[PDB]
């Protein structure tokens, strides 16, 4: 996963 | 028994104190917050059991994260980025064989070149400055170990949860020692396994008290009592497994005793 | 890297070639070590992250110095303190004569002195052997090679099958073992001992199950007595021959008394029961040491 900051 | 379990405890100490990262870090950090070092710590969990890596391959990630959060000003769209470079200087320091970087690069979903990840790991070693053999929770709760009467697994177990949740959460965490908090957990843990107490030859050995884990204590027993409403979860899920005698789902006391 | 002059390679290992190098400077001679750091492949090299990062704890005078790292894009330059040789090709060189008893007997001390240091600052060599034992010509040996060296925090748990020298493996290790400990160390050390004095490996075998074989053909097979727990070791196995423990006197024959009771207990059989360094320093053997100077 990308990390949604 | 070791001739230099002292000498080795005595110069963990020693080097806790050098590697320790500053305390308000986060607050000078214009782009990041504690809730993001949490989402960011609770997914090197997931890594950290989908390549089957070592407990202290993650305890070292977070070191070297929170040591280089506490020179460099780092933008919420690169925070996953150190953290992949520093779960791979990790892997390369603690495994015997680390996972390949393209894993590291996949980890990640592409959101990341591999060229980005490798010049990561340079700029977080040169920060670092090589120094990479930071002391634990976890070396300092293993040492701890040796001292039980007797070895009771669940109770080991429980402890090394106790010492994971702490690197959620910067939160109150970052302001112990990790002697100190491996204190705490083994009390808490010996507390709640068997109704037994940190124990005087670790008060001897270590020179803390029951009462000087008081505070860290009262925190640990606070995050153990709400683990099961926190936000990040990947402690727990892991916890489960009997690998480790199910211990996340055992049920906290509800007062300590102090 | 613009103040040092390369002038001439003097080997590889792990990292590749070291140069021998001056500094244009101070003119300090060093070791250039250089590795190649691509950017497309693996990156820094966890022999280097780890020589690196534990070498920078060990400031002793029997454990080769880290003078500098020199960061740049697409190289990392190590240097080290030179020494000009090691232990193996000084026995290679010795062979017909040996190396005098007394030599042999001052490099064990500073050995045990440095491994000792490494101990109790939670390191564990873990590859100790000749070529990895650089000396001077003003008598010093130190500890060098620090590339499979780990920290011991936490117990380190054995590689499945290592890329590790054979010869001086402990029978702990051969045995199928989980974790390292020091003892690995004395043992590889107890091995080197042994090879100085008889000018030929101790125990040279041309695979695992060859390699413990010749190890009980000569302290002979373990049992549950010399050794708690070996029968029940993941790959001990009941029809290993049943040898019997030859005397140390035909197996090191130059020595002395002291000397056969210190190998002897730096090869104990059983990790627990394997002599520190700490202690081995106490021991007899040690009384008369002194310093010489070898004719290289």
């Amino acid at each position: 996963r990308r990390l949604n900051f | 028994v070791p001739d230099y379990h002292e000498d080795i405890h005595t110069y963990l100490r020693e080097m806790e104190v050098k590697c320790k990262p500053k305390v308000g870090y986060m607050k000078k950090q214009p782009d990041i917050t504690n809730s993001m070092r949490a989402i960011l710590v609770d997914w090197l969990v997931e890594v950290g059991e989908e390549y089957k890596l070592q407990n202290e391959t993650l305890h070292l990630a977070v070191n070297y994260i929170d040591r280089f959060l506490s020179s460099m000003s780092v933008l919420r769209g690169k925070l996953q980025l150190v953290g992949t470079a520093a779960m791979l200087l990790a892997s390369k320091f603690e495994e015997i064989y680390p996972p390949e970087v393209a894993e590291f690069v996949y980890i990640t979903d592409d959101t990341y070149t591999k060229k980005q990840v490798l010049r990561m790991e340079h700029l977080v070693l040169k920060v670092l400055t090589f120094d990479l053999a930071a002391p634990t929770v976890n070396q300092f709760l293993t040492q701890y170990f040796l001292h039980q009467q007797p070895a009771n697994c669940k109770v080991e177990s429980l402890a090394m949860f106790l010492g994971e949740l702490s690197l959620i959460d910067a939160d109150p965490y970052l302001k112990y020692l990790p002697s100190v908090i491996a204190g705490a957990a083994f009390h808490l843990a010996l507390y709640t396994v068997t109704g037994q107490s940190w124990p005087e030859s670790l008060i001897r050995k270590t020179g803390y008290t029951l009462e000087s884990l008081k505070p860290c204590l009262m925190d640990l027993h606070q995050t153990y009592l709400k683990a099961p409403q926190h936000a990040q979860q990947s402690i727990r899920e892991k916890y489960k497994n009997s690998k480790y005698h199910g211990v996340s789902l055992l049920n906290p006391p509800e007062t300590l005793n102090l | 890297m613009e103040n040092f002059q390369k002038v001439e390679k003097i080997g590889e290992g792990t990292y590749g070639v070291v140069y021998k190098a001056r500094n244009k400077l101070t003119g300090e001679v060093v070791a250039l070590k250089k590795i190649r750091l691509d950017t497309e492949t693996e990156g820094v090299p966890s022999t280097a992250i780890r020589e690196i990062s534990l070498l920078k704890e060990l400031n002793h005078p029997n454990i080769v110095k880290l003078l500098d790292v020199i960061h740049t894009e697409n190289k990392l330059y190590l240097v080290f303190e030179f020494l000009h040789q090691d232990l193996k090709k000084f026995m290679d060189a010795s062979a017909l004569t040996g190396i005098p008893l007394p030599l042999i007997k001052s490099y064990l001390f500073q050995l045990l002195q440095g491994l000792a240091f490494c101990h109790s600052h939670r390191v564990l060599h873990r590859d100790l052997k000749p070529q990895n034992l650089l000396i001077n010509t003003e008598g010093a040996i130190k500890l060098a090679d620090f590339g499979l060296a780990r920290a011991f925090g936490v117990p380190v748990r054995t590689y499945t099958h290592e890329v590790v020298t054979l010869w001086y493996r402990a029978p702990e290790i051969l045995l199928g073992c989980k974790y390292y400990s020091t003892a690995v160390d004395i043992w590889s050390l107890g091995c080197i001992f042994a090879e100085m004095v008889t000018r030929r490996a101790l125990f040279p075998g041309d695979s695992e199950i060859d390699q413990l074989f010749r190890i009980f053909r000569t302290l002979g097979t373990p049992d549950e007595v010399v050794w708690p727990g070996v029968t029940s070791m993941p790959d001990y196995k009941p029809s290993f021959p049943k040898w019997a423990r030859q005397d140390f006197s035909k197996v090191v024959p130059p020595l002395d008394e002291d000397g056969r009771s210190l190998l002897s207990q730096m090869l104990h059989y059983d990790p627990n029961k394997r002599i520190s360094a700490k202690a081995a320093l106490a021991h007899p053997f040690f009384q008369d040491v002194t310093k010489p100077v070898p004719h290289l």
